[PDB]
């Protein structure tokens, strides 16, 4: 486990993100913190980003949840976020699945892409999803 | 009703006398420049040519003082019409008395005909060796004749349409704008600030370089600062505040002019670099197009950077499946560079998104 | 009468102040011209200022009225406007009449003010009005 | 209630002692300037005149130190009333102890009566030849006497209405404004920044030029920098950062003063050119009238440019019907110039339309 | 439709001729630099090497004038297609005639083969002793060859994507943006102002320092300004407006180049310090985080300052109950300092609260 | 989870090695300054003291290179933890290879023990007379040792709370702020820009003045620039761009340092005058109080100006009734001045009304 | 026809102007693109400008239509647009027909203008229209 | 009593804060004055501030009360407001009372604080209020 000083620092950060002190980061509190930073986040994207680290799916961030987010975030560059953003750049249709013609389109900016698609389709569903993308990336 | 006819008739009389005061004011300056330059080598101060040209300056001074008196007499009549008074004495305020006498004093300084001389003793530059000469007194009066250039400011003010238009006077009245000589100068610095600061700089560049040359010729036997192109270089480097080099005035006239050059050269330099800075900035419409084009470029660069992220990711995985070590590590190293370059293009794109939203 | 040039200049100024060309400066036109100058004039003060030069009281400014306004305005300083503004400064109560006590109060920033009031009351109504003020000023 | 009477009574006592500290502080400086100037040629340091004038400076130093002690005693009483304390020892903080002693030390430096001399060795300028003289020690004490000009800042602060008014204190309290010496200086730079930067520059111009002259007279036998108008030119060109020319201080006192002149001359130059730049800019009301008038001018220019477009278009067509070749081509060339000039006036008019809409 | 194919075909012909005019324009400059440097010591102006290299410059001048004529012929054809004309004479306007001849005149100045000499008399620096030499006329023609660097501005303009893209032309059309050489320069000063002002400064630093060296070698036998690192120091200190030191040009060519260096050095210095000032400023997003963190720090500092206020208050009261005098007074003095420090942190926190609310 | 413990453990190891690299980096610089100063007069380069102190520098260079290698080894381990890699070779990018070698090269330059000499030939200033001396090679290596001051930037970056706090990292993450060495410098220029620009200027003032002195002592037998207070004056006047005076470097080391002084002196001067300009400006709250007080003052001044308008109006009328001529005209003249002064206070009050409405 | 590179460039420009990819530039897409440029175009003027190049009158811009617009617009100065703007300047009444009275009025900033009007009236309807103006200009 | 000049100046300040001249500073006048100073005070906060000096509790400010407010605020730093603000920032809950655990918490940024609490509760209600805070301050 982390040392007492690190735990105290992360708990101070959590209390900064948790005004009422109930131990969970409500999406309203995250929204008001983000608005305090000059940003204007909509409810949809705020809920989407709050469930990115949501292991238990309760809709709130408890202390281990925020601690895992920090462990992913204290580094200078977050590889997982960059992979996710590359995937979001890829899927123009926005359906969350990147198709073979779409890969062909993004490679122009034939056998190699076919081999990549074949080796990326672990589940054999005929398309490439986010999990396949992160498996290929790692 | 009748006041409008009288005011507009005195406006054209004042404007006509301002032009004639400029014609004779600048004629005296032109003849003074010719007489000063010619009396150095072409003839002497006791020659009949010196008396003839200095009598031309004196005659033009009498006419200029006549037109200054008559112009200020039209200002009295204009004052009486504007303020409803019928007696000229009411207009004669202490401020007006001082400025009428000040303009007469400024315009009455000229090289009076006849040769008078005074002993000029100056400490030479870079050697501190005193040098004395019997300079004529007409150099103490030729230089102040450049104060007649204030008549240019009067001619420009009386000729500007913003000062003599019925539409401008009515519109400015609704906003209570004070129409004077300062307003015309402020508007000239918004329409054409570069032209105003260039016709001003490249005109007093020759006026000051000639003043330094005409003053530092009695105390300059080595042709250092008495040279016209030497004094033009001196005045320019002092204007830009670079320094003096070997060209330091040997007289307090050249030191004084190099002081006014350095004063107006600390302001005009700042105003010119603040104007060329407002002409290299994109307008509101041009910046919208530029940020629109950079958004398209960054959108394409994100596609190519993310494509590099995925291309190198598959190279890492394919080489890992091939049990390679050196090739897999090289593409793993390339994968981190592709991810870092993808993060950089994403951050600089969002720097643009915040920029378009700010305005 | 004014010359042809001067008449042309005043007519182009009037057409600048009169968009529809009907020959009368409607208060709406004056309001929109003033709004074009960045000012925000209310209807009350706009109507008050438009009747300042209204000789016949029709509520509009014809060419002779605008010409009289210009004759009063082309000068660098307008004495009548300054007298009116001084009168408006005097009457804090805003009723348009300055009382003797108000004059005594404004002189502190007794016989002389009494003589001034006595010689200013031409109509003998017991108070000083705008016409008395302009008569005393001239 | 009773605190208000005591505070306002100590305000008038502190203000009265600040004025008397300025009278004797500036009297000592004036007598020091006279004594330093006169003891060079008029008499010597051992003359009875030197002892008499240096005893006047010393006596005025005793009075000035007395008024500084009493003024700081009124600050103790004011502190006790403000903070409710009844013992003077509470007010004696380390910051207050240092500044009371610092003001006493600053105001106790003066040319003590009696002739004492020290060996001054300086490396001459532009020749690097050492020159030694037996300068009096009273030049090491006359120059620091100009540090008494800080009493001017105290007199201005204690005399400003923003510091001694009941309405200003109440209004500033509602916005939690800290009323101190910095606030008064900041407000002086908004009311009259030009006057503040001119009474400051053209006062330390003579103070610094006299300090350089009084220091560079023991090591200047050629009358180069010891000259008052020479040192005034040196301090001005160093202020404007032009250079030194042949006028370089031969002592570290002149080099030091030319260093403080160059420091405050890099700031005051930037603040003056930033003030004359805010006085050549049109106000919000003046810019509205100017853009209103330029819109009328551009509207008329579009009519005349489009009229030229149509006039030259018909000249092209009429000459084409007349089967002309040279004339038709000349008017066709004029038609493209008319169209280009019509596009230029249309673009610069829309540059104005975007300008009026921006504000 | 057919106009688009013709316009884009002439765009690639104009772009290709601009590149070839730059290849031969810069080849002549490179050979001129080599020939000027080598003909000083390696050989003489009458050597066969001088004729061979000066014939290379002349041959490259013939080719450059050929490509300038052909490029301006493509501008005629582009003009005819753009404006619908079918006759080349229509395009030949006075402005175009002057600029075609001006570019030819600029690009036709070169060191014509054959040794011709002229008497060069210059007044030396810091000594004013005239020095005369029989300098070759090819130095009057080598220096103006640097005016061919304007072809770089043409190559950059014709190669920029904003000038040759269909998307940029359509988007700029909707906002009526005039796409020209000024727009590309303005956009270059927003994308990479530091790189533009560094590739410009550190390129004319060598161009001007070589021009000063190549001009001040006939009149410099002491290796002062003819030295390349001496002229590089001279041009840099004149650029920064520091001064000349002992390095003052002995010729009007060096004085002229040190004047253009001081002119562009008064503008480029102001633009660089205005760019490094926009890179040390926090962005909109970065300032929000910084003020968010300072709010947390000030919130904690208020807790610790108020805790000090209460801690010292109880120390005062407890020591008062203990009947102490020295200890009670010391903590009373500490209580006022704790209160003053608590007021200071409260005011600087509200300065932050007003700062976050302003944006 | 386990990555957080490893990252925060390597943060404290990197921070500890940065401090030790600064202790030995600055110890070598301090000993180099002592050794260079002492070996001039106190002893010679062949003395046992020179070998002993130069062996202390060399030993501290070995330790500094050891801590630089170990610190960069901790950066490898931190890189592997941050990016999930388990092999050190992945981290070894070309950019990292260059900077690891660059820091080693920078920190390995020092005065190697043992006396080696080289012939130094420099052209003296203001006389152009060459002077040659057998200077030691350890002056070519002592000056570059000041490049170790970059370790201060590393210590400040690794010690800043914004770089090592969990709250700052989380808040900055939500706004995607890149936390690096540039961000810390940008925040330092907002918290305390004056302190940053003063600890920077008044530290390299001595570093550059010592570098000029240590370089211009082999070629300075007249004690002109080798003097410490002479070089401090030279570096200050070159910083402020005033000039060189008689103090021009006789070596290209002094000329180079006076060039970096003039470069950073053209930027730091502009940033300091832009900071002292932001501290003389009224805040948002202070300006509201100032304009509130000026509105009260102008309201009272309008009452007193209008009272003067009415007072002089009645004096005109009463004297008219008294049939007076001289007295009536004098008060009529005073009436126009009262009206003009009333118009002036009315216009400057409305200038304030537009000012309060603008914000 | 245009080359492949030019066709690709114009197609990428068209796709920039046409987000949905249906091949026709809807007036809503043009309006949102214009609003992305900081301009605020009203529906009336937007529809007027979208039918300026409308050959078939369908109300949308197909690829050949945008290609013709570009062929008219890629040049530095558009003579047809300048002629249209001069015509819009001439008709003060804004009815689209310029009469001889306002022509004579704009000539002052008699036989020659009469001859111009007579030679411009190709259809003999007693007035000058836009087509007559462009015929006289060319 | 204060001298005539001081009383005159203080009445001038009172007139600044009293536009209607009725002799009492109402809530509306304070609100308008503060809005003229660029502040945005809420009704509750302004009401709390206006009774901070209200001795009689009538809800309005009379001249002697304004004199007391000035006597407090004319000094460079007033200790009463600083003590009140320190008490307020000690109040995390905002209930106006500080518990022993709250003091222990604010001391970490045990016997001494216990003795302080025992010596501070003069009324012995088990907690510390504002009057106890100011009594311990002085
Ligand atoms: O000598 C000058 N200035 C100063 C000298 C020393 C300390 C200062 N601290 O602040 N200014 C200072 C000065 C020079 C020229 C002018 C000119 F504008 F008239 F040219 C004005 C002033
Ligand atoms: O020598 C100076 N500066 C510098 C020299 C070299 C490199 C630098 N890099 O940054 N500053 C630098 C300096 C001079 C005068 C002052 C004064 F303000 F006190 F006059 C302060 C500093
Ligand atoms: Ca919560
Ligand atoms: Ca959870
Ligand atoms: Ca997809
Ligand atoms: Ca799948
Ligand atoms: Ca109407
Ligand atoms: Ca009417
Ligand atoms: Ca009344
Ligand atoms: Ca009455
Ligand atoms: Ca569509
Ligand atoms: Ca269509
Ligand atoms: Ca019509
Ligand atoms: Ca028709
Ligand atoms: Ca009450
Ligand atoms: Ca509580
Ligand atoms: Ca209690
Ligand atoms: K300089």
């Amino acid at each position: 486990q982390l040392t007492e000083e690190q735990i105290a620092e992360f708990k101070e950060a959590f209390s900064l993100f948790d005004k009422d002190g109930d131990g969970t980061i409500t999406t309203k509190e995250l929204g008001t913190v983000m608005r305090s930073l000059g940003q204007n986040p909509t409810e949809a994207e705020l809920q989407d980003m709050i469930n990115e680290v949501d292991a238990d799916g309760n809709g709130t961030i408890d202390f281990p949840e925020f601690l895992t987010m920090m462990a992913r975030k204290m580094k200078d560059t977050d590889s997982e976020e960059e992979i996710r953003e590359a995937f979001r750049v890829f899927d123009k249709d926005g359906n969350g699945y990147i198709s073979a013609a779409e890969l062909r389109h993004v490679m122009t900016n034939d056998e190699e892409v076919d081999e990549m698609i074949r080796e990326a389709d672990i589940d054999g569903d005929g398309q490439v999803n986010y999990e396949e993308f992160v498996q290929m990336m790692t | 009703l009748g006041a409008l006819r009288r005011r507009r008739a005195l406006f054209e009389k004042r404007k006509r006398l301002s032009d004639y005061a400029l014609i004779f004011g600048m004629f005296g300056i032109v003849v003074m420049v010719i007489e000063t330059e010619l009396s150095w080598g072409a003839y002497d101060k006791a020659s009949l040519y010196s008396l003839a040209l200095k009598c031309l300056i004196s005659l033009s001074t009498i006419i200029l003082l006549g037109l200054i008196i008559v112009y200020h007499a039209r200002e009295i009549q204009l004052f009486m019409v504007d303020n409803g008074a019928d007696d000229w004495r009411i207009a004669m305020t202490y401020e007006r008395i001082f400025f009428i006498c000040l303009e007469i004093l400024v315009c009455a300084i000229h090289p009076i005909p006849g040769n008078y001389t005074f002993t000029w003793t100056a400490r030479l530059a870079f050697s501190y060796a005193p040098s004395t000469t019997t300079a004529d007194v007409d150099i103490i009066l030729s230089i102040p004749m450049f104060l007649r250039l204030y008549l240019i400011a009067r001619v420009m003010l009386l000729h500007s349409k913003l000062f003599t238009d019925a539409s401008s006077r009515s519109i400015g009245a609704l906003n209570k704008i004070n129409f004077n000589t300062r307003f015309v100068m402020k508007t000239l610095m918004t329409i054409c600030p570069g032209t105003v600061l260039l016709v001003f700089s490249i005109s007093l560049w020759i006026i000051a370089a000639w003043t330094v040359r005409a003053c530092e010729r009695y105390h300059d036997q080595q042709d250092v600062t008495s040279n016209f192109l030497g004094a033009m270089w001196l005045i320019s480097i002092t204007f830009l505040s670079i320094g003096y080099g070997d060209m330091v005035p040997n007289t307090y006239c050249g030191k004084g002019v190099c002081l006014l050059t350095g004063i107006m050269g600390a302001g005009c330099t700042a105003l010119v670099v603040a104007v060329v800075a407002r002409k290299l900035e994109l307008t509101k419409a041009e910046k919208h197009v530029h940020n629109f084009m950079m958004d398209i470029q960054y959108t394409k660069e994100m596609k190519e950077s993310a494509a590099r992220v995925l291309q190198e990711a598959w190279m890492f995985y394919k080489h890992t499946r091939r049990k390679e070590s050196h090739a897999a590590r090289r593409h793993q190293r390339k994968l981190l560079a592709a991810i870092n370059a993808f993060r950089q293009v994403r951050l600089k794109h969002r720097k643009l998104r915040e920029q378009v939203n700010s305005m």
